[PDB]
C-alpha cells in the first residue's frame, strides 16, 4: 500500500475538497467524527482506503489532506462544519489577505511569505507515509491563489519530492459563475508554470457542470454547492481505483501510463453518466449500453468540445454498480459502429475498463438520484485543445491592450512572463494539432 | 475586513453623515450605537465599517475632518451625531474659503498630521485593513485641497492599501463660487495619481435628476444627498452583507480598473426616488433604468463612449435567472457600447436584503470612456478664467504659482486624451 | 433583435443573405470579431468552431458544418466513398477514381491493363486550371509530379443542336436539424464547342466550367445565355428529344445521390446535441451519360449561385436555415427524406 | 475484438478490450526568481516614496 496526499488550494480547491472528503466518508463508512466501525484493524492498516486516510490509536480515520487559502473565510467553514473532527487543525492553513484574483500576488507577493509553512505542514503528512505515491492538487485556474500559489507549490513539490507523481483537478473559468475578468491571464500563467510539474490534470469547465446541473438536475441557477457535489462525484469515480480493491489505475503512476503517452498532452477529458435529478418522481434505470453511449455525448463532458474532430490517445471506462464485462463489450461494439472514434496511428484502438460493484454513493439530501450503474470515461482526446483555443483567444484580446497588466507588474511580475506563458500555450496548441489533425 | 472612512469639508461631512445614517439603519444600529435589529445577517460583516466598543455598542470607523467647526457641530447635533467617536472629530477654526491652496498648502497642512494620528489609531485596531474611503467635494477648499493632501499622506504611510473616493464634482447649476473649476482641476490630478477608485458624483446630474425626474421644483442639497447616500449604500452592499462573491476593495478594483489612471466610475441607481411609491419594479425595469442615462449620477452620455467594465448589484428577493437574462439582454442588445477586447466585462451580484423603503433595487457602477465628457466640461470652465488669470490672486496669495495651474490643466487634458485613445481602440 | 457577423466578404451568396437579413429590420450586423453574435457567416478556411457556443444566453448558429470538407475536397471524397460501407467500393454512381500523391498508384495500374488487355476504353482524367485528360497513364502520372485520377466518361449525353457536353449543378441546403433540402431550380453548365473524342488536349470542348467557356471558347453564348440552361428548357428538350422528363430520367438519381452522400457523413458532422449549431449550402456537380445515368463529379462546400436564382435561393436560406432558428414577426426546396 | 488481462476480485473486475492494433528548476533558481520579483517590488515602491518626497 502507498499513500496519497490531497492538497486543496484557494476557494474553489477548498470547497471541492470538502465535497469529496464528505463523499469519501460516505463511501467508506467513515462517520463525521472519524470513526469507521468496519475497520477491524484499529490504529493502523495496509488497506486500500488507507491510501487516503491515516488511523489514530483512538480509531480515528483522518484524511491525508492539507487545505491552504490566502484568506480565512472558506477554510473557517471547514473548521466549524459537519467534519470539524475529521481534520487535524495543522492541516487547515489560512493567510490574512487574499490574492485579489491576481496570479502575481498569489505566486510572488503573498505566496513567498507562506510557501515554507505549507511545505512544512505537507512534510508532516509525508512523514506518516511508509511509501508516498504523490499528490492530488485541487484548485481553480481563475483565482489568484488557485492559480498563483498553486504553481509555486507545484514547483517546490518537484524539488522536494522529485520522484513523486502529481495530479491536478483544475477548475477552468466560466463567465456564467465568475465575477472576475482577468481569469484568462491567471489560467495561462498557471498553466505555463505548472505544465512541466504535473503528470496528469483533469480540467473541469464550470460551464459544462453548470449546464449539466440545469439540463439534467433541473436546477434553474446552480450554486457552488450544486456544482461541487456533482464535481466530487466525478473526482470520486476517478480516484476510486486508489481507494478500493482492483487492478486498474491502482497507483498514481498508472494514470500517466494509461492516459498520457505524450507528457505535454496530459489533460484527459472526463465524461460522466448518468446525472439524474433526485426530485424526478419516476425514473427508468439506464442500461450499460445507454450510459456507455452517453460517454460520447458532448453534453455529458466536463469540458464542452467535440471529440469527433480529434484523435484519441487513450480511453478508460470506470463503471460503478451492476455491470459485467460482457455487457460492456456488447455496448462498445455497437458504439464503434455508430460513432466517430478515431485513435492516433501509434496507439491501439481500445478501452481499459474498471468495474466496481458498489453503485455510486449519493449525499443524503443532494440533487443526484441513486442509480444502479454509472460510468466515468477518461479519454485523452486532442479535442480538449478547444478549451485552450478559447482561453488563449480571450488572453490575446486583453493583452494586446495590456488591459489589467499593471496589476501584475505592480506585484513584481515582469511583462515578459505574460508573453513567455502565452507562447508556451501556442506551442501546446500546435502539439495538439500535430497529434490530432491530418 | 476593516475599511476606514474619512469625510472632509462641508460636502464630505454632509453626505458622509447621511451615508452612516442609511447603512446604520440597514445594519440595525440606532443613534445610541445599540444593535436593535432582527436578522443576524445585519451583524455578520458589521466589522467592515464598525468597531465593537465598550458595552458591545458599534462605533463607525469614521474620521470627521473640517477646517471650520460649523458643519461638524451640526453633524454632532444631527440624527446619528452621537454615534461617532468624539476623538475622531478633527477640526480647525479658520476655514478654507473655497480655496484649494488653503486646504492643500497652508491651513490644511497645519491640521493634516492631527488627522493622520486619528487614522493611525483606527488602523492599528484593524485585524486586516482593506483600505480607505473618502467623501468630499472637489469644488471647495477643505474637501478638495485638504482631502487630496490627506490622500497623499495616507498613500505615503500605507502605500499598499486601497484608496477609494466618493468625489462630488462641481457644476454651475449647483455652484457656490466661481473658482470651483480651479479647485476641481487641481484635485482631479491628485485623484488620477493616488486613488484606486473614484465615484464621480456630478452635482449637475444630481440636480437634473431631482428636477427633470423626481419633479422637485427647487432641489436642496438634501435632495441631492438623498441620491448620494442611496448610491453609496448600493456601491458598498458588496462589502457589508454576505452574498455570492467575497470581494474586498482590492479584488473589486482589480476587476474594474484595466489601466491605472482610468479609475473614475459613473454611478447609477434604480429606482430613482425622492425623499417621500408602492409599485415595485420588475427585473426588466431595474435593468433598463440602471443603464439609462437619466439614472447616471455623472452627467455624461454613455452612448458617447464605451464601457471598459461594468458592475451591477441587485438588491431584494428576485429571480437571478431573470437577472441573468435581463443583464445578458441589455449587453447582447447593445454590444456596440462595450469594448470588445475585455471579454465578459459586465458583472452582476445579488444581495437578498433590500434598502429601506424599496423591495427591489439596482446599483450601477460603470467604467466608461464617456466620463471624459465630465473632465472636458471642467477643463473648459477652467481655461475660460485661466486665459485671463482671473481669480488667481486668491491662490498666488497662498504661495502657488501659475505654473502649477498650467501643469494641472495639462494633466487634465492628458487624462482626456487617454480616454479618447480607448474609445477608438479595436 | 438578432445579431450576426460576416467573416467571408467574398461570398456572393451570403453577401446577399446579409443584405436580406438587415432589410427585415430585426437583424443587426456586428464587426468581424465581436463574439456576442447569434449567427456567424464564417470564413472558408480555419473557421474557429471551438470558440462557438460558449457565450452564455446566446443561441449561436454558423453557416458551415465542421467536418463537411471530407465530402468537399477531391481526395477525401474518394477516400470517403471507397472506405464507407454505406457507399461501397461497389458504388454505382461514382466514377472509378484513384488517390495518387506526387496511396493506390500500384492498385490503379492493375485497373488500367485489365481494361487495356480487355479491349475497353482507357481515357482517364486527373484532378485536384492544372487539369489534364488522356489515355496515357504515363501522361498524367508524369504530369502529377496530391491529385485524383478517375475514369473520363467517354460517352456523355450530348445536347442537340451542338453535339455539346454539359454538367448539372444542384444546390442543397442542410439545416441545423439535418433536413436535406434540394433547391428546385438547378442549372446546367454547357459547353458551346461541340464534342470530339480524339483531340483530348483541345480541352475547351471537354471541361464545362463556366470560366473556361466565357473567354477561352469560340462559340460561347451561342445556344443559351451564359452557357446556362435552366431546368424548364432542359426538361422540354428531354421531352421533345428523348420522350422522358428531367424528374424520371435524372432527378431521381440526383436525389438518391445527395441523400446518400449526406446521410453517410451525418454521424460525423451533425450538431443535433451540440452547444452550437450548423447549417451549410452545398453545390453538387453531376455528369449525365448517354444512357441517362447520373454520375457524381465533386461536391462544393462554398458554392456560388446562378445570377437569376440568387434572390430566390438566398431568401430560402433565410427562411429555412436562419429564421427556423431565430423567428421573426409553397416552398422552393424539395425535402429529401431519411 | 479480444478481451485481455481480465482480473477479478470481490469488489469488481478490470480488463482491456482491443479493437485494432496501432498502424526542472532548482531550489536556488526558484528562490532567485522569488527574490528578483521582491526587489522589483521594493524598487517601484521607493520610486513612489521618492516621488512623494519631491
Ligand atoms: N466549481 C467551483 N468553482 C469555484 C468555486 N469557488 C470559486 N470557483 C471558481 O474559481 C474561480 C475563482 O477563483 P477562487 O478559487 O474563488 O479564488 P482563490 O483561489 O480563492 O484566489 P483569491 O480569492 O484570488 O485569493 C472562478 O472561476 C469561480 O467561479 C467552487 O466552490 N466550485
Ligand atoms: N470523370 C469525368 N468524366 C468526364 N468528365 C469529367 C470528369 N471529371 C470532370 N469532368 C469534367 O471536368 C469539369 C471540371 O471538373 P471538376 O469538378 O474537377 O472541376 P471544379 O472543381 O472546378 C467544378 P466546381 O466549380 O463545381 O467546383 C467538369 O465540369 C466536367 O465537365
Ligand atoms: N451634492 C452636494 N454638493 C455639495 C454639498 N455641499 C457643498 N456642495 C458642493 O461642494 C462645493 C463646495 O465645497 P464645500 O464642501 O462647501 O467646500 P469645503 O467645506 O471647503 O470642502 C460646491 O461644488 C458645492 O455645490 C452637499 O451637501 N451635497
Ligand atoms: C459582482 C459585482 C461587483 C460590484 C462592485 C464592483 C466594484 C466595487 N468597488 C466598490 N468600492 C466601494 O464600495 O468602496 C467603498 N464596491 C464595488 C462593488
Ligand atoms: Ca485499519
Ligand atoms: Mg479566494
Ligand atoms: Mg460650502
Ligand atoms: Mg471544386
Amino acid at each position: 500500500m502507498r499513500e496519497c496526499i490531497s492538497i486543496h488550494v484557494g476557494q474553489a480547491g477548498v470547497q471541492i475538497g470538502n465535497a469529496c472528503w464528505e463523499l469519501y466518508c460516505l463511501e467508506h463508512g467513515i462517520q463525521p467524527d472519524g470513526q469507521m466501525p468496519s475497520d477491524k484493524t484499529i490504529g493502523g492498516g495496509d488497506d486500500s482506503f488507507n491510501t487516503f486516510f491515516s488511523e489514530t490509536g483512538a480509531g480515528k480515520h483522518v484524511p491525508r489532506a492539507v487545505f491552504v487559502d490566502l484568506e480565512p473565510t472558506v477554510i473557517d467553514e471547514v473548521r466549524t462544519g459537519t467534519y470539524r473532527q475529521l481534520f487535524h487543525p495543522e492541516q487547515l492553513i489560512t493567510g490574512k489577505e487574499d490574492a485579489a484574483n491576481n496570479y502575481a500576488r498569489g505566486h510572488y507577493t503573498i505566496g513567498k511569505e507562506i510557501i515554507d509553512l505549507v511545505l512544512d505542514r505537507i512534510r508532516k503528512l509525508a512523514d506518516q507515509c511508509t511509501g508516498l505515491q504523490g499528490f492530488l492538487v485541487f484548485h481553480s485556474f481563475g483565482g489568484g491563489t488557485g492559480s498563483g500559489f498553486t504553481s509555486l507549490l507545484m514547483e517546490r513539490l518537484s524539488v522536494d519530492y522529485g520522484k513523486k507523481s502529481k495530479l491536478e483537478f483544475s477548475i477552468y473559468p466560466a463567465p456564467q459563475v465568475s465575477t472576475a475578468v482577468v481569469e484568462p491571464y491567471n489560467s495561462i500563467l498557471t498553466t505555463h508554470t505548472t505544465l512541466e510539474h504535473s503528470d496528469c490534470a483533469f480540467m473541469v469547465d464550470n460551464e459544462a457542470i453548470y449546464d449539466i446541473c440545469r439540463r439534467n438536475l433541473d436546477i434553474e441557477r446552480p450554486t457552488y454547492t450544486n456544482l461541487n457535489r456533482l464535481i466530487s462525484q466525478i473526482v470520486s469515480s476517478i480516484t476510486a481505483s486508489l481507494r478500493f480493491d482492483g487492478a486498474l489505475n491502482v497507483d498514481l503512476t498508472e494514470f500517466q501510463t494509461n492516459l498520457v503517452p505524450y507528457p505535454r498532452i496530459h489533460f484527459p477529458l472526463a465524461t460522466y453518466a448518468p446525472v439524474i435529478s433526485a426530485e424526478k418522481a419516476y425514473h427508468e434505470q439506464l442500461s450499460v449500453a445507454e450510459i456507455t453511449n452517453a460517454c460520447f455525448e458532448p453534453a455529458n463532458q466536463m469540458v464542452k468540445c467535440d471529440p469527433r474532430h480529434g484523435k484519441y490517445m487513450a480511453c478508460c471506462l470506470l463503471y460503478r454498480g451492476d455491470v459485467v464485462p460482457k455487457d460492456v463489450n456488447a455496448a462498445i461494439a455497437t458504439i464503434k459502429t455508430k460513432r466517430s472514434i478515431q485513435f492516433v496511428d501509434w496507439c491501439p484502438t481500445g478501452f481499459k475498463v474498471g468495474i466496481n460493484y458498489q453503485p455510486p454513493t449519493v449525499v443524503p439530501g443532494g440533487d443526484l438520484a441513486k442509480v444502479q450503474r454509472a460510468v466515468c470515461m477518461l479519454s485523452n482526446t486532442t479535442a480538449i485543445a478547444e478549451a485552450w483555443a478559447r482561453l488563449d483567444h480571450k488572453f490575446d484580446l486583453m493583452y494586446a491592450k495590456r488591459a489589467f497588466v499593471h496589476w501584475y507588474v505592480g506585484e513584481g511580475m515582469e511583462e515578459g512572463e505574460f508573453s513567455e506563458a502565452r507562447e508556451d500555450m501556442a506551442a501546446l496548441e500546435k502539439d495538439y494539432e500535430e497529434v490530432g489533425v491530418d | 475586513r476593516e475599511i476606514v472612512h474619512i469625510q472632509a469639508g462641508q460636502c464630505g461631512n454632509q453626505i458622509g453623515a447621511k451615508f452612516w445614517e442609511v447603512i446604520s439603519d440597514e445594519h440595525g444600529i440606532d443613534p445610541t450605537g445599540s444593535y436593535h435589529g432582527d436578522s443576524d445577517l445585519q451583524l455578520e460583516r458589521i466589522n467592515v465599517y464598525y468597531n465593537e466598543a465598550t458595552g458591545n455598542k458599534y462605533v463607525p470607523r469614521a474620521i470627521l475632518v473640517d477646517l471650520e467647526p460649523g458643519t461638524m457641530d451640526s453633524v454632532r447635533s444631527g440624527p446619528f451625531g452621537q454615534i461617532f467617536r468624539p476623538d475622531n472629530f478633527v477640526f480647525g477654526q479658520s476655514g478654507a474659503g473655497n480655496n484649494w491652496a488653503k486646504g492643500h498648502y497652508t491651513e490644511g497642512a497645519e491640521l493634516v498630521d492631527s488627522v493622520l494620528d486619528v487614522v493611525r489609531k483606527e488602523s492599528e485596531s484593524c485585524d486586516c485593513l482593506q483600505g480607505f474611503q473618502l467623501t468630499h467635494s472637489l469644488g471647495g477648499g477643505t474637501g478638495s485641497g485638504m482631502g487630496t493632501l490627506l490622500i497623499s499622506k495616507i498613500r505615503e504611510e500605507y502605500p499598499d492599501r486601497i484608496m477609494n473616493t466618493f468625489s462630488v464634482m462641481p457644476s454651475p447649476k449647483v455652484s457656490d463660487t466661481v473658482v470651483e473649476p480651479y479647485n476641481a482641476t487641481l484635485s482631479v490630478h491628485q485623484l488620477v495619481e493616488n486613488t484606486d477608485e473614484t465615484y464621480c458624483i456630478d452635482n449637475e446630474a444630481l440636480y437634473d435628476i431631482c428636477f427633470r425626474t423626481l419633479k422637485l421644483t427647487t432641489p436642496t442639497y438634501g435632495d441631492l444627498n438623498h441620491l448620494v447616500s442611496a448610491t453609496m449604500s448600493g456601491v458598498t452592499t458588496c462589502l457589508r452583507f454576505p452574498g455570492q462573491l467575497n470581494a474586498d476593495l482590492r479584488k473589486l478594483a482589480v476587476n474594474m480598473v484595466p489601466f491605472p489612471r482610468l479609475h473614475f466610475f459613473m454611478p447609477g441607481f434604480a429606482p430613482l426616488t425622492s425623499r417621500g411609491q408602492y409599485r415595485a419594479l420588475t427585473v426588466p425595469e431595474l435593468t433598463q433604468q440602471m443603464f439609462d442615462s437619466k439614472n447616471m449620477m455623472a452627467a455624461c452620455d454613455p452612448r458617447h463612449g464605451r464601457y471598459l467594465t461594468v458592475a451591477a448589484i441587485f438588491r431584494g428577493r428576485m429571480s437571478m435567472k431573470e437577472v441573468d437574462e435581463q443583464m445578458l439582454n441589455v449587453q447582447n442588445k447593445n454590444s456596440s457600447y462595450f469594448v470588445e477586447w475585455i471579454p465578459n466585462n459586465v458583472k452582476t451580484a445579488v444581495c437578498d436584503i433590500p434598502p429601506r423603503g424599496l423591495k427591489m433595487s439596482a446599483t450601477f457602477i460603470g467604467n466608461s470612456t464617456a466620463i471624459q465628457e465630465l473632465f472636458k466640461r471642467i477643463s473648459e470652465q477652467f481655461t475660460a478664467m485661466f486665459r485671463r488669470k482671473a481669480f488667481l490672486h486668491w491662490y498666488t496669495g497662498e504661495g502657488m504659482d501659475e505654473m502649477e495651474f498650467t501643469e494641472a490643466e495639462s494633466n487634465m487634458n492628458d487624462l482626456v486624451s487617454e480616454y479618447q485613445q480607448y474609445q477608438d481602440a479595436t | 433583435m438578432y445579431t450576426f457577423v460576416v467573416r467571408d466578404e467574398n461570398s456572393s451568396v451570403y453577401a446577399e443573405v446579409s443584405r436580406l437579413l438587415l432589410a427585415t429590420g430585426q437583424w443587426k450586423r456586428l464587426r468581424k470579431d465581436n463574439p456576442r453574435f447569434n449567427l456567424m457567416l464564417g470564413e472558408r478556411n480555419r473557421l474557429p468552431f471551438g470558440r462557438l457556443g460558449h457565450e452564455p444566453g446566446l443561441v449561436q448558429l454558423v453557416n458551415y458544418y465542421r467536418g463537411a470538407d471530407k465530402l468537399c475536397r477531391k481526395a477525401s471524397l474518394v477516400k470517403l466513398i471507397k472506405t464507407s460501407p454505406e457507399l461501397s467500393e461497389s458504388c454505382t454512381w461514382f466514377p472509378e477514381s484513384y488517390v495518387i500523391y506526387p496511396d493506390e498508384r500500384e492498385v490503379f495500374l492493375a485497373a488500367y491493363n485489365r481494361r487495356r488487355e480487355g479491349r475497353e476504353g482507357n481515357v482517364w482524367i486527373a484532378k485536384s486550371e492544372g487539369i489534364l485528360i488522356s489515355s496515357e497513364a504515363s501522361e498524367l502520372l508524369d504530369f502529377i509530379d496530391v491529385h485524383v485520377i478517375q475514369k473520363y466518361l467517354e460517352k456523355p449525353l450530348l445536347l442537340e443542336p451542338g453535339h455539346r457536353k454539359f454538367d448539372i449543378r444542384s444546390w442543397v441546403l442542410v439545416d441545423h436539424l439535418y433536413n436535406i433540402y434540394l433547391y428546385r431550380e438547378g442549372v446546367l453548365r454547357t459547353s458551346s464547342e461541340p464534342y470530339n473524342s480524339a483531340n483530348f488536349q483541345d480541352k475547351t470542348c471537354h471541361l464545362t466550367n463556366h470560366c473556361i467557356q466565357k473567354e477561352y471558347s469560340k462559340n460561347y453564348g451561342r445556344y443559351e445565355e451564359g452557357n446556362e440552361m435552366f431546368f424548364e428548357e432542359f426538361n422540354q428538350y428531354l421531352m421533345d428529344a428523348l420522350n422522358t422528363t428531367l424528374e424520371n430520367s435524372i432527378l431521381l438519381q440526383i436525389k438518391h445521390i445527395i441523400r446518400s452522400c449526406l446521410m453517410c457523413i451525418e454521424p460525423a458532422i451533425s450538431t443535433k446535441h451540440l452547444h452550437y449549431q450548423s447549417f451549410q449550402l452545398f453545390g453538387f456537380d453531376f455528369m449525365v451519360d448517354e444512357e441517362l445515368k447520373v454520375w457524381l463529379i465533386e461536391v462544393n462546400g462554398a458554392p456560388a449561385c446562378a445570377q437569376k436564382l440568387y434572390a430566390e435561393l438566398c431568401q430560402g436560406i433565410v427562411d429555412v436555415a436562419i429564421s427556423s432558428v431565430f423567428p421573426l414577426a409553397t416552398s422552393i426546396f424539395i425535402k429529401l427524406h431519411h | 475484438m479480444e478481451v485481455i488481462e481480465l482480473n477479478k476480485c470481490t469488489s469488481g473486475q478490470s480488463f482491456e478490450v482491443i479493437l485494432k492494433p496501432p498502424s526542472d528548476p532548482s531550489l536556488e533558481e526558484i528562490q532567485k526568481k522569488l527574490e528578483a520579483a521582491e526587489e522589483r517590488r521594493k524598487y517601484q515602491e521607493a520610486e513612489l516614496l521618492k516621488h512623494l518626497a519631491e
